[PDB]
């Protein structure tokens, strides 16, 4: 869940902008690219690296067949 | 956080720097990674090479 990978890279209080954006469920939260990482709510340049690396990854697991 | 933490090896200075990351807790950086380092200015060798004793040195 969406939850325990926020979590888990320590980018806890994201989830709230990221659920209110939309972004709730796994599938689409592996949609949104590094622009709508900025806009939900991210200006720290760090977290910008968190989640785009971990998103990466996300996107990668879904297309592992 | 990790502000005693890195007290003791002397780099406390850089705290806010591996908060701006998400790395601001004891939860998940005491299983950093080296690559999850630079991001955070610490890309310096002597500097990764010193958190990364800190892992052990403090836990």
């Amino acid at each position: 869940t969406v939850s325990e990978w926020l979590e888990s890279i320590k980018m806890q209080q994201y989830t709230e902008h990221f659920m209110a954006a939309g972004y709730t469920a796994i599938e689409k939260v592996v949609q949104m690219t590094n622009d709508d990482i900025k806009r939900i709510g991210v200006r720290l340049p760090g977290h910008q690296k968190r989640i785009a690396y971990s998103l990466l990854g996300l996107k990668d697991q879904v297309n592992t067949v | 956080g990790m502000s005693a933490w890195l007290r003791a090896i002397g780099l406390e200075r850089y705290e806010e720097g591996l908060v701006h990351n998400g790395w601001d807790d004891l939860e998940f950086l005491s299983d950093i990674t080296e690559e999850d380092l630079e991001e955070a200015g610490v890309q310096d060798p002597a500097h990764k090479r010193l958190l990364l004793d800190t892992l052990q040195l403090s836990k």
